[PDB]
């Protein structure tokens, strides 16, 4: 209820327009000390020998590599997912080429993703990339997922209150999940699980044109809403305010009226409905009945799920040099 | 050029600096030397308005725009294409409102009224202060400061509340609104009560004080008196500002989340989660 | 193609803005000015240059008078014919020759009533209840009325003035039998056989006493006098309160002058 | 300082009497009047009697109807939990449909209950217009009051009813509750592309904001005229005193202009008339024949622009998707 | 057994519209806090157990 | 008396009072009872719970 | 022991409508803040066990 | 007196009033004990706790 002052003020816009970022500092250094837990990059290794797809028996996506190369993937992926349960997470303990353990299937698909990001959507991560990490931050379940109907609390380690997972504790589950606002809406599964809504709402003319303006041809004003809630999301995700990527004078407007990261947001958006529509729902089967929803769908991913509050992951922490295995992949 | 009962009350005296130098009228307007500070203001001001808008983007009245220094420069002058017009207009903004304070202090000395109408024009010049100078220092640069336009000090005003999100949850805001509605209605009340009163309707008698209580009192069951109704209209006026400035000077300084969030202080009470 | 369209570059809204305007600046300056200047108007230019129109005509800024029927009785009008003129021979000269020259008072001005201490020419009826009683009596001719119970009960009260000088005491208190409320304090002035009113306004009360800023102790034998005992008029309402709003400005010479 | 404009030190009593008669109803003035001490320190300590009539019945029995409907459904919304209705008020609300259904009355469960508070609400104000309208008349006095309150219902009626009419939907009205109501204000403003830049917007706060300044000033200045009986306007209206004659002196020197103690009262009538007027002009000019009121001030030369500040940005949907999409229906 | 002087002091009629409203929250609050759960709803199908 | 009751009063109002009241409280109790057997609000210790 | 001139002083009335207002508010707290935990709510079906 | 009751009213009240206390404090008492022998509250000190 109280911060105190300094704050740290950033321009995006012309000066004058009160465009910018307001960050506190002691969140800035919290969240800069809890980012900075992201393990060094393994030491590189000489990558000679013969493919591990004619040494092992059961590699699908790593074949490219070396033995000395792989076995440091495993100790990466073993860092980044399951530090406290080992190998054994994955793994049969006699049979390493085993896919028995459900964690060993999601893990291959998992790898497959992480290329995919690294490769297909630099046009969102750019040179950073992302990792496991990015997303688990040393857990076998990423500390914020989604799925279909919204929880609390946001980090999912942290056990719920009676309230939490109650039907009375409705409403306030939509508040947290956008930044405790009233809208009565659940952006996730509206806009980011799967592609089929239109965010943008707002005209594009001045005057009102026939054959869209009136009675059953409009949308209705929830669509408003809705992307205010979804709005609402980001921002909080991100760990940003509106004007990090618009000029709020016209929200719908682009050139001088919106920043680069607003063009980055929409790459975001592209990724994550593709991350969730073709990498993460489709491991539904593959999951034990413990990790779906109340649908029994799988969990899904958001904006918080890798940025956790920040505008960049880890600040803009990156491995791409040292893991290559992991993207960008070269056809 | 005086109202029909005005000679008498056009006294010397009561003046706060200038004695008889500047005590006179011009028409109807008393002078002084807060009215010739003032004069001195309002021309410059003006005047440097129209010089730096001559030089903008755009001479539609409602386009125009001069806008302060980016936030690099901090406190430092700027070049006046570039935020040094607006701090110079700034200034003669200040020394207009405050030159208007005081010569309004001197016309009700002279005419033995109570300070009650500077003390009032007091407060919306410290909401200015607010907006233009205070919070700027806690945010570390004239460049927070709104620009001087129709429509730009709009922007202005629209960017920073979505700063934080929905500035509609902002309890300083909330409290601000609620005295800006409820001073709105009261006026409408007042006027209308007081018209009624005068004005029945054809050759009906003007009714009396009895008639104002009765009719409030029929209606809400309250009336709260005569000299009580300006009393409050002017607590309700003063006090949009009065609480607007907590909300305006917490924004930043005092708060950098969304509003929405700071209501988690109700919210997250762990008793009921 | 679209709604609201007029012509390429004419729509419904930028005609309505213009009709607002019209609308706001006709009732402004075609009606609400005309009613603005039913008091004290036409003007009136003692030092002036040229000829303007008489006074007693329809001069073309003025609106045409209206009637108010009072309650009790007869009527008046707004312009008020009848209140145009005011005749006093005002005790005020000239500190320059123009009309936007400060006037000098010539002496005495609080007992004289000028500048602020100027009273206006108001009716000397006594105003009523909607019963048609005195409105404004003292506790002594209203036993009907009373101080609230807990409420601090002034009369016996020592009444100082500005040189911190005992002035008198607390007599009585005259309420406003219309709206319940107390308007003036009666103080019997010590060194005369002699009582003034005084409005609530001026007095600052402690159970110590009754503190007066805007006269001197030896001032208040100067006030007004009311002519009935357990009565005012209103004229008299107006001549006791602007004797002590010209004490503000008069009661001693340093408060007419400027800090610097 | 004159402490009596501060508050009343020395309150009066005096005898329990009847108000002056009315035309009719003086039957159903009820209630024997009670004093309460703190109240008469800011104003009169008295409370009631209340007239009761028919009007006034109506009025209460419309408008807790309409409370119970909506209380009732804000309760249904925390699924009937108590502690987490009071815990979550602020943040319930009763919704106008959030489906698109045109005009056409919605379902119970998606925005009928809705409707049926609007409507309870709706007459209630229509009967309590009846009852100040009236009083007015009944205590031979104009209607001025009246009238005034008529154009705030009338924007009431704007916002909630009209403009779903003119639009043809529903789902453009207000939602009852705390927060809601305010979030309706945010969506409505950007489905319409920033009100900032509707003209109408702008009357009405010029106009609100004149209220703030001719209510502060006239209450300052009576409250400075007090010591000569300034408070008593009607007697200064009939029979001018020197209190009128300085605040008249007061204004006159200071601007160059001035009212009278009549007259100022219009001008306070005209403000506040106002305010509503200009608001329900925007709102019925609003969807109708504006769509962006941004793009209109643009189209209409008024609106600034500025320099970019980080770099100028294209939208990167440009020419990808159908603009008619944006407002309308696709299908 | 001079509990009677009570209604010499305490205005029946004051008791009497007290306990009045105090019941009714009372029972609102109950059957509105177990209309609330699960288990002990009578007005709602089922729910909380397959 | 401050109430108005006269003492007869006073005390025929407190016996009539007393008698709701305790008829009301022993219909509680028996509705209790009654609902009890419809539903055994108050489940044994489950368990696992300490 | 003269405590009962407390009520000479105290009220008598005043203090019964305060107790009442007190414990009520104090009894809504306790039976509504154990029916927010998994632990101790005797009315919903036993959650937050394994 | 400061309250308008007798001294005699005073001690009948004073009598009643610590009665009442002193009954509804034990019937909470007792509740509390058929309360904990339902759900004793109060944990045993666990394994890790320090
Ligand atoms: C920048 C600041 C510029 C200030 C310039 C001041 C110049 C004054 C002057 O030269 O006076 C000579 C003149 C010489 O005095 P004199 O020779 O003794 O008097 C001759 C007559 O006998 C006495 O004449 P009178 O007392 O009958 O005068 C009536 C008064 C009439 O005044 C008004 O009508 C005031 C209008 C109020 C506007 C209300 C706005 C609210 C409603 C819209 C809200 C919008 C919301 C969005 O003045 C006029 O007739 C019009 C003057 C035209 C110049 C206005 C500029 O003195 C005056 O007339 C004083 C009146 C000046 C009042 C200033 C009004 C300013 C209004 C601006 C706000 C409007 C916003 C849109
Ligand atoms: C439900 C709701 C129901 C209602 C709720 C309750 C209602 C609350 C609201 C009530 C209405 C508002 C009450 C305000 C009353 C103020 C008042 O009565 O002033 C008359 C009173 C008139 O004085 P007087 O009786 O004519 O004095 C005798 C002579 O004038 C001889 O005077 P002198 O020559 O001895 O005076 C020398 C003077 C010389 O002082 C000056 O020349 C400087 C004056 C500066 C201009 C005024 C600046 C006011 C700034 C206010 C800013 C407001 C927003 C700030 C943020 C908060 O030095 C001073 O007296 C003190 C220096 C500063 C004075 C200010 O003004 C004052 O004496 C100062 C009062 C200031 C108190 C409040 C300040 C805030
Ligand atoms: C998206 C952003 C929003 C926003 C952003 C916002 C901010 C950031 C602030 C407010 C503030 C305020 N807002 Mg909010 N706003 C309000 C209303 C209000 C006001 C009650 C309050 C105070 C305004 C103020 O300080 O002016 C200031 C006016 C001044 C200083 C006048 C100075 C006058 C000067 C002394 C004299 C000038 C004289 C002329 C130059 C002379 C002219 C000469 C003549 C002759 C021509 C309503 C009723 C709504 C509704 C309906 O939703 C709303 C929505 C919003 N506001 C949007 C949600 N507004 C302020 C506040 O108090 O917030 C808590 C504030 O800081
Ligand atoms: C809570 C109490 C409030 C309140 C109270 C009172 N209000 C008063 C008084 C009281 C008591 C007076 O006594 C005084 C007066 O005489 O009344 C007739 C006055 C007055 N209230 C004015 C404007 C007003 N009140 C607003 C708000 C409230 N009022 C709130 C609600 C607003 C809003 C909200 O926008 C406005 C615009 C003037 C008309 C007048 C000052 C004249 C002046 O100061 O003369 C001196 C100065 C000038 C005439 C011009 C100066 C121009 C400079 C040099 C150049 C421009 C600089 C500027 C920064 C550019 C801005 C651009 C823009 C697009 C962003
Ligand atoms: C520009 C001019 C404006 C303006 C003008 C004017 N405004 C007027 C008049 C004029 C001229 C009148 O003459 C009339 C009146 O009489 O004045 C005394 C009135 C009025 N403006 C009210 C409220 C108002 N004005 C607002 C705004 C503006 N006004 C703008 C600013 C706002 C805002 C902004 O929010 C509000 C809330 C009422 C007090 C009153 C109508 C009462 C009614 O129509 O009653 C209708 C009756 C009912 C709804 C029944 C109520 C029953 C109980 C008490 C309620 C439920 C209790 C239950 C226990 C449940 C609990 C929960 C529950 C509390 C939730
Ligand atoms: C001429 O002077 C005036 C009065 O006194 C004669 C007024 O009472 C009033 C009415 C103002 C009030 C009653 C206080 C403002 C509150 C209003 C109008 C409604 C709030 C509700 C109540 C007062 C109901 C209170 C019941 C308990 C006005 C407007 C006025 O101008
Ligand atoms: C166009 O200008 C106008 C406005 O500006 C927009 C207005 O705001 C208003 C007021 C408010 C509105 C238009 C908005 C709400 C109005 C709606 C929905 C339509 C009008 C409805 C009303 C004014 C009140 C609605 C009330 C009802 C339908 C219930 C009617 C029942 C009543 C009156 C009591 C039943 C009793 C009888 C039928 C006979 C006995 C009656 C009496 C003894 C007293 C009745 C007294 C009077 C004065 C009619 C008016 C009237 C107006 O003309
Ligand atoms: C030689 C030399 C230096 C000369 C300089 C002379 C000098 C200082 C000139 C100044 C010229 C300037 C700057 C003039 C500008 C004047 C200004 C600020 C005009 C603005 C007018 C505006 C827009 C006011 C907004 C408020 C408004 C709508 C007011 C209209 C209603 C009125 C007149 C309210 C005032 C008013 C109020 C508030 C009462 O309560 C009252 C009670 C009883 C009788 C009369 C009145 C009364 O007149
Ligand atoms: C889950 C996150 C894993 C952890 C932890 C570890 N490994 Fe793994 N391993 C995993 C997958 C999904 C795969 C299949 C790779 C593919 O592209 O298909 C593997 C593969 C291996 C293999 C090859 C098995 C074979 O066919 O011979 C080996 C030898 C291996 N992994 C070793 C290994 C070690 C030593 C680990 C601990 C440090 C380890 N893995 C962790 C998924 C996961
Ligand atoms: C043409 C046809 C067929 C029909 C037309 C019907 C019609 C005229 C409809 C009109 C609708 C209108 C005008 C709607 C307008 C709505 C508007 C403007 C609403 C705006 C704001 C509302 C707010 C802020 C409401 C807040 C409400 C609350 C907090 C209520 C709280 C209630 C309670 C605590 C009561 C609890 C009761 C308990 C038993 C549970
Ligand atoms: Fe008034
Ligand atoms: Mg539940």
């Amino acid at each position: 209820c109280f911060e105190p002052p300094p704050a740290i003020s950033t321009q995006t816009g012309f000066r004058g327009l009160s465009m910018g970022e307001v960050l506190h500092p002691a969140t800035v250094a919290a969240k800069k000390e809890r980012d900075a837990q992201y393990p060094p990059a393994l030491p590189a290794v000489k990558a000679e020998g013969q493919p591990v797809s004619k040494v092992y028996k059961n590699v699908k996506v790593l074949g490219d590599l070396t033995e000395p190369e792989f076995l440091r993937t495993m100790t990466a992926m073993t860092e980044w997912v399951s530090p406290k349960e080992g190998c054994t997470y994955c793994h049969d303990e006699a049979d390493l080429s085993s896919e028995a353990k459900y964690p060993f299937k999601v893990a291959r698909r998992m790898l497959e993703m992480t290329r995919h990001i690294n490769t297909d959507w630099t046009s969102h991560v750019a040179q950073t990339g992302v990792t496991c990490y990015t997303c688990h931050r040393g857990r076998p379940v990423p500390p914020y997922i989604r799925y279909l109907e919204p929880r609390l609390p946001l980090d999912n380690a942290i056990k719920p209150t009676f309230v939490e997972a109650d039907n009375s504790g409705h409403v306030v589950r939509l508040a947290k999940n956008t930044a405790y606002s009233a809208l009565n809406y659940d952006p996730f599964a509206m806009f980011l699980a799967n592609d089929k809504r239109e965010i943008r709402f707002v005209p594009q003319t001045a005057l009102p044109p026939v054959g869209v303006s009136r009675g059953m041809e409009r949308r209705p004003l929830s669509d408003a809403y809705a992307t205010f809630a979804l709005m609402m999301f980001i921002s909080d995700a991100i760990g940003t305010n509106c004007t990090f990527c618009h000029n709020p004078q016209t929200f719908e407007s682009w050139g001088n009226k919106s920043t680069p990261q607003r063009a980055i947001a929409w790459q975001g958006i592209k990724m994550t409905r593709d991350l969730n529509m073709n990498f993460l729902s489709p491991l539904k089967p593959v999951y034990p009945a413990n990790r779906l929803g109340a649908q029994g769908e799988a969990p899904m991913a958001d904006c918080r799920t890798c940025h956790q509050g920040v505008t960049k992951p880890l600040f803009g922490a990156s491995r791409m040099k040292d893991y290559p295995e992991l993207g960008p992949v070269k056809a | 050029a005086l109202l029909s009962f005005e000679r008498k009350y056009r006294v010397r005296g009561g003046t706060l600096i200038g004695g008889d130098l500047f005590d006179f009228w011009v028409g109807p307007f008393y002078v002084g030397f807060f009215g010739v500070s003032a004069i001195f203001f309002i021309f410059l001001g003006v005047s440097l308005i129209g010089y730096a808008a001559s030089q903008g983007p755009s001479l539609d009245p409602f386009a125009i725009s001069i806008n302060p220094p980016d936030l690099k420069y901090g406190f430092a002058g700027a070049p006046l294409l570039e935020g040094g017009f607006w701090q110079a207009i700034t200034v003669c903004a200040i020394g207009a409102f405050i030159s208007w304070q005081l010569r309004e202090v001197e016309i009700s000395r002279k005419l033995g009224m109570g300070w009650h109408v500077p003390i009032a024009f007091g407060v919306p010049i410290f909401m200015f202060l607010v907006l233009q100078v205070f919070r700027p220092i806690l945010m570390g640069g004239w460049g927070f400061a709104f620009p001087y336009g129709i429509l730009s000090h709009l922007d202005w005003v629209n960017n920073f509340g979505f700063q934080y999100l929905n500035w509609h949850y902002n309890p300083g805001h909330m409290s601000s609104v609620s005295f800006l509605f409820a001073n709105a209605m009261a006026l409408g009340l007042h006027g209308g009560l007081i018209l009624s009163v005068a004005n029945p309707g054809d050759g009906d008698k003007v009714k009396t004080a009895e008639h104002e209580n009765a009719y409030f009192r029929d209606v809400v069951g309250y009336s709260i008196g005569a000299l009580a109704i300006h009393r409050l209209g002017l607590f309700l006026a003063s006090n949009i500002f009065l609480t607007g400035a907590f909300g305006t000077i917490a924004s930043g300084p005092f708060w950098t989340r969304g509003w929405p969030e700071w209501w988690g202080w109700w919210l997250d009470i762990p008793f009921w989660s | 193609m679209y709604y609201g369209a007029l012509a390429n570059h004419l729509d419904i809204a930028q005609l309505a803005w213009y009709g607002h305007w019209l609308v706001i600046w006709t009732v402004v300056l075609f009606y609400l000015r005309r009613e603005d200047r039913r008091e004290g108007y036409p003007l009136v230019e003692p030092l002036g240059l040229v000829k303007l129109p008489s006074p007693d005509v329809q001069s073309g800024e003025l609106p045409y008078p209206k009637t108010f029927t009072l309650y009790h009785g007869g009527t008046v009008q707004a312009p008020n014919p009848n209140r145009r003129y005011e005749t006093r021979e005002l005790k005020l000269a000239q500190t320059d020759g123009f009309e936007g020259a400060p006037l000098a008072p010539t002496g005495n001005p609080m007992v004289d009533g000028v500048g602020p201490a100027s009273w206006a020419e108001r009716s000397e009826v006594v105003d009523s209840t909607f019963e048609g009683k005195a409105k404004i009596v003292p506790l002594r001719a209203a036993p009907e009325f009373y101080i609230a119970e807990g409420d601090l009960d002034p009369r016996g009260l020592p009444v100082f003035g500005a040189d911190g000088i005992e002035a008198g005491t607390v007599t009585d208190l005259w309420v406003d039998r219309s709206e319940y409320y107390f308007r003036y304090l009666e103080i019997s002035v010590a060194g005369s056989a002699r009582t003034a009113l005084m409005p609530l306004g001026f007095a600052s009360i402690t159970k110590d006493g009754v503190k007066v800023q805007a006269i001197l102790a030896s001032q208040f034998a100067n006030v007004p006098r009311l002519q009935s005992r357990d009565q005012i008029t209103l004229r008299e309402e107006d001549k006791v309160s602007a004797y002590y709003a010209g004490g503000l400005l008069y009661a001693t010479p340093e408060r007419a002058e400027p800090l610097l | 300082a004159d402490f009596q404009t501060i508050y009343t030190q020395i309150q009066a009593r005096g005898p329990d009497h009847f108000g002056p008669s009315g035309q009719w109803g003086d039957i159903d003035r009820v209630g024997k009047p009670i004093f309460i001490k703190w109240l008469g320190r800011i104003g009169d300590a008295q409370i009631g009697p209340v007239y009761l009539g028919a009007s006034g019945v109506g009025g209460i029995a419309f408008g807790l109807t309409a409370i119970l409907i909506i209380g009732f459904n804000m309760l249904a919304q925390v699924s009937f939990d108590p502690l987490q209705f009071f815990r979550q008020f602020f943040w319930l609300g009763l919704y106008p449909p959030k489906a698109q259904y045109g005009m056409g009355i919605p379902p119970l469960n998606d925005g009928g209950w809705w409707l049926m508070a609007g409507l309870m609400m709706t007459l209630s104000l229509g009967c309590w217009w009846i009852r100040v309208y009236s009083r007015a008349r009944a205590l031979g006095l104009g209607t001025h009051i009246a009238w005034n309150f008529a154009m705030a219902i009338f924007f009431v009626l704007c916002i909630g009813f009209f403009h779903p009419v003119l639009v043809g939907s529903w789902s453009e009205a207000v939602p009852f509750g705390i927060f809601p109501h305010l979030d309706w204000l945010t969506a409505f403003s950007m489905r319409y592309g920033n009100f900032y830049y509707c003209p109408w917007h702008g009357f009405s706060i010029g106009f609100a904001y004149g209220c703030g300044l001719l209510f502060a000033a006239h209450g300052a200045t009576i409250l400075a005229v007090a010591r000569f009986g300034g408070d008593r306007e009607i007697e200064q209206i009939t029979d001018r005193g020197t209190a009128v004659e300085r605040a008249a002196l007061f204004w006159r020197w200071t601007m160059g202009f001035n009212a009278t103690i009549e007259s100022i009262h219009r001008w306070g009538w005209f403000f506040s008339f106002m305010v509503m007027f200009s608001a329900s002009v925007g709102i019925l000019l609003t969807g109708t024949f504006v769509d962006n009121w941004y793009l209109w001030c643009v189209k209409h030369g008024a609106a600034p622009d500025y320099p970019a500040f980080l770099p100028a940005t294209p939208d990167p949907r440009a020419g990808t998707f159908d603009p008619r999409t944006l407002t309308g229906v696709p299908q | 057994s001079a509990s009677w002087k009570l209604w010499l002091i305490l205005d029946p009629r004051r008791v009497l519209t007290a306990l009045f409203i105090y019941l009714t929250v009372i029972a609102l609050l109950i059957h509105f806090g177990l209309l609330s759960t699960n288990r002990l709803n009578w007005w709602e199908f089922q729910r909380g157990l397959p | 008396s401050l109430t108005g009751l006269t003492e007869e009063e006073a005390k025929e109002f407190h016996s009539v009072f007393v008698s709701s009241m305790v008829l009301y409280l022993a219909t509680a109790v028996i509705v209790h009872y009654l609902v009890w057997t419809a539903r055994p609000w108050i489940a044994p210790i489950p368990k696992g719970w300490v």
